[PDB]
């Protein structure tokens, strides 16, 4: 029932799949929502953080 | 306020496109900007591996600029504590740039499209383009070999980029009602 | 329901003789159950002396009624009338653009009301546009007992014409134009700075962007006034904006070279935000003033307080007599005057300085105002040259230790911007005058309180002009 | 859809720069990106689900006021009022005629404007056709 309720419904912290998922307070909204491509979020991982307050120029520099 | 919006929007995305751990660590120094560090750990109780990869991330997206807590010891000694003073402009600012990458990763993709221009030859797995296709062509051969391979070419970038950008789309769309429309949210007086 | 049984008993003779002030007339019409706004406008057709607001002499959509019973030749008083150059000033129109968007959507639900009722009962819109095609429609246009929906901004239903609008005869073709017009005006809203616009400069300008003609431009408050008339809408809030675009319509098609357009892109107090003001303003009082003023050479005039003579002439460059300045005769002291250039320190006290701190006069003032607060009986007032200006002495003062110790004397009571909380605060001040303890009122000279209220012996012994 | 590209949703949030253009086909919101992209080439579709207008870039143009039934209207009285500029009030003088030729060629227009019907229109624009003979004539 942690996981039948998954995507946030029911929320829980997997310490491991070997130790019973030893859980902490979670509930969410979405929470997980793993169908996002992980390359894609690893293309979202792969966006580096360029400096300081330059990068309020960067992202108006990007076009944000 | 907003800044709750601001505090709700991190969640989304720790959420939206992050795992449910990810926000553990956020509502636990939501509660208290000048958190000791082992609160957390100790009301979580779980180990520093279970805990180290999530701090790497709140610091990887600078959401958790952990003050280092300085307190006045009672034995006259190093005192701190990692407090996240969360640095709510700075964290959104490289976020929005963020967002803006992966739409270059599409924005770029546009130009990766529908409609077959190049070409290739399977037999040496290498693309072509129309001009060199033209430019290789034949008044005997009307279609086109391959200088290394003398072979035939084959079209490419019709159905899977089309396919394939469209996808990304719906990605780009699954942030529209999400962060970037909260992202505005914030725009409106940009705290 | 008083107008039907008003309409009843009292249109035909007046209630019997009295000059029923609002003390008499309220209740009085209460009792025979009615509602004396038409008693009086009724009324207007009888009684020998009127007295109304000078707009209702001045502002012509009010001032429009005027019939020679009530005007022709008889004699004109203009009371307290040292500020009427700003009240002509009546032909002020700011354009809250915000509003204009509810009047976009307003119009469309004109658009929509006019096209669904053409779907369903257009015979008598085309008997109206035969209404229409006869000419002018003086049955209708102008005579309507109960219905007249747009009121005339233009001078007391004056400056008008008669050849029809043309096409837009057709409402179908008078819609259509409208939307050109805000869109033009919507168009005309983002302008990136300020910007003060002429109406014949802007009047081609207008046919420039979208071929408008200004012969049609006027004629919209009456089509609309008749087009709103044959489709008894449920509300006007949307429909004032409309007729306000008609208004300003009619004002822009109107009048030239007295009066000019300007578009600020926003409000500079709060600069940098989108706000603009299309503000198309009358210049010359005169110009307002001319029609009535051109009716009656037994025109009289006087205030209190008009100071100089010349201005009024000059600046409404109109024909007096004799204007003479009459020394109040007097016995004895009567009263005290006094100018307080400096204080104690003789520093010079001022306001065009700024509208900010400079300590020295401030933490200066406050003395000047607690001995003073100290001396007299009950019965203060203090004036302020602009709101939030006072509102910096005060947050200074009270951050001060000044207040509490006139708070020790005296009662305090600041004016408002809102005038309901203001009218209750200042029945308090009265009482606190009237009763024994010491009281004291500050307000704003170019406030509502300085232009009606009146200040008697207990409820006034001392005046001060920060 | 109210600031973002109906074809790629670019907000005009995520594009400020968004420059949105129209044609006179179709009249579609859309952004520039896409409208070069689409028409780089030359004559095809208008990239809309439902919409099979061969159109081209060069046609393209920019909206003034939004309001594609002003605007088409607007652009029926700019085609109006450049053949139809051909109309007699001031030319004719009559002020009923001068209102009645101002109304029907308003009501010309209308009938292509009102559009609710727009074959009289159609009639009309042979009448348009005509009047490309009539302001021809
Ligand atoms: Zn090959
Ligand atoms: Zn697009």
């Amino acid at each position: 029932t942690i996981n039948q309720l998954e995507e946030d419904s029911k929320i829980l912290v997997l310490r491991t799949k070997k130790d019973k998922t030893p859980r902490y307070v979670w509930y969410n909204s979405g929470g997980n929502l793993k169908c996002i491509d992980e390359e894609f979020v690893k293309m979202w991982e792969n966006v580096q953080l360029p400096q300081f307050a330059e990068l309020p120029r960067k992202l108006q520099d990007l076009g944000l | 306020p907003i800044d709750d919006i601001v505090k709700n929007l991190l969640k989304f995305v720790v959420r939206g496109f992050y795992g449910g751990s990810f926000v553990l660590v956020l509502d636990a120094i939501l509660f208290h900007s000048v958190l000791a560090e082992d609160d957390l750990k100790q009301l979580l109780s779980i180990n520093k591996t279970e805990l180290g990869p999530l701090i790497a991330r709140l610091r990887s997206d600078r959401l958790i600029s952990i003050h280092k807590q300085r307190e006045y010891p009672p034995n006259s000694k190093s005192v701190e504590r990692v407090y996240y003073y969360v640095k709510y402009p700075h964290a959104i600012d490289a976020i929005k740039w963020k967002v803006h990458q992966v739409v270059q990763r599409l924005k770029d993709d546009l130009d990766k499209n529908s409609e077959p221009n190049g070409y290739m030859c399977p037999i040496c797995l290498t693309k072509y383009t129309q001009l060199e296709a033209v430019q290789l062509l034949n008044f005997d051969r009307t279609e086109f070999l391959c200088s290394l391979c003398d072979e035939p070419l084959v079209e490419d970038d019709s159905g899977k980029k089309n396919k394939e950008k469209q996808d990304k789309l719906n990605r780009l769309m699954d942030q529209i009602q999400p962060i970037i429309d909260s992202l505005k949210k914030i725009d409106d007086s940009r705290i | 329901e008083y107008h039907e049984n008003l309409y009843n008993i009292e249109v035909e003779d007046y209630l019997p003789k009295g000059v029923f002030s609002f003390e008499k007339l309220l209740k009085y019409c209460e009792e025979k159950t009615l509602c004396p706004y038409f008693i009086v406008r009724r009324m207007i057709s009888l009684c020998n002396i009127i007295i109304y607001s000078y707009h209702y002499l001045l502002d012509p959509k009010i001032a429009e009624r005027v019939s020679n019973e009530v005007s022709k030749d008889s004699i004109v008083i203009f009371d307290e009338a040292h500020n009427i150059d700003n009240v002509c000033i009546s032909l002020s129109l700011d354009l809250t653009t915000d509003a204009l968007r509810r009047a976009t959507r307003g119009a469309n639900a004109l658009d929509e009301r006019i096209s669904e009722v053409r779907k369903v009962d257009s015979q008598k819109l085309q008997d109206e546009y035969e209404k229409l095609v006869q000419g002018l429609h003086s049955a209708d246009i102008l005579t309507d007992q109960e219905e007249p929906f747009v009121e005339t901004p233009v001078l007391p239903q004056d400056l008008l014409t008669e050849a029809i609008p043309g096409n837009i005869r057709r409402a179908e073709h008078f819609v259509s134009f409208l939307k050109r017009l805000i869109e033009y005006l919507k168009t005309r809203m983002k302008v990136l700075h300020v910007i003060s616009e002429t109406p014949k400069s802007f009047l081609q300008h207008l046919k420039q962007l979208t071929f408008i003609e200004r012969k049609p431009l006027r004629f919209c408050s009456e089509r609309l006034s008749l087009l709103v008339r044959t489709l008894e809408v449920t509300e006007v809030e949307d429909f004032t904006a409309l007729k306000d675009i008609a208004t300003f319509a009619t004002l822009i098609s109107t009048y030239e070279e007295g009066f000019l357009l300007i578009i600020e892109p926003y409000e500079i107090e709060n600069a940098a935000v989108p706000n603009p003001i299309m503000r198309f303003t009358c210049l010359d009082a005169s110009i307002a003033i001319k029609p009535v003023f051109e009716r009656f050479s037994s025109v009289i005039i006087t205030s209190g307080t008009i100071s100089p003579l010349d201005m009024y002439p000059r600046m409404l460059n109109f024909k007096t007599v004799l204007q003479k300045s009459y020394a109040m005769t007097l016995a004895k002291k009567s009263f005290l005057p006094m100018i307080i250039t400096k204080g104690s320190d003789q520093v010079a006290i001022s306001s065009r300085f700024e509208i900010r701190n400079d300590p020295s006069i401030v933490r200066n003032y406050g003395s000047m105002l607690v001995e003073f607060a100290k001396i007299t009986p009950d019965g203060m007032v203090v004036f302020f040259p602009s709101y939030l200006y006072m509102e910096s002495i005060v947050s200074m003062w009270q951050t001060m230790g000044i207040l509490d110790e006139v708070w020790k004397h005296k009662l305090i009571l600041v004016e408002t911007p809102d005038a309901q909380e203001t009218s209750l605060a200042l029945e308090t001040y009265r009482k606190a005058c009237s009763n024994g303890r010491g009281a004291i009122l500050l307000s704003v000279a170019r406030g509502k309180v300085s232009e009606g209220i009146d200040f008697d012996h207990q409820y006034g012994r001392t005046v001060l002009m920060i | 859809n109210k600031d973002m590209c109906p074809i790629c949703k670019t907000d005009r949030y995520l594009s400020p720069d968004v420059k949105f253009l129209v044609n006179p086909e179709c009249y579609h919101r859309i952004c520039e990106s896409c409208v070069d992209r689409i028409f780089s080439l030359g004559p095809a579709q208008c990239p809309y689900k439902g919409c099979d207008k061969i159109l081209r870039k060069n046609k393209f143009k920019t909206q003034i006021f939004d309001d594609v039934e002003v605007e088409k209207e607007v652009d029926i009285r700019k085609r109006v009022f450049n053949v139809f500029n051909k109309t007699i009030d001031d030319f004719n003088g009559d002020l009923v005629e001068y209102n009645k030729y101002l109304e029907e060629v308003e009501d010309i227009i209308y009938k292509l404007d009102h559009g609710i019907d727009v074959a009289k229109t159609e009639e009309k624009l042979r009448t348009y056709e005509e009047l490309n003979k009539q302001l021809i004539m």
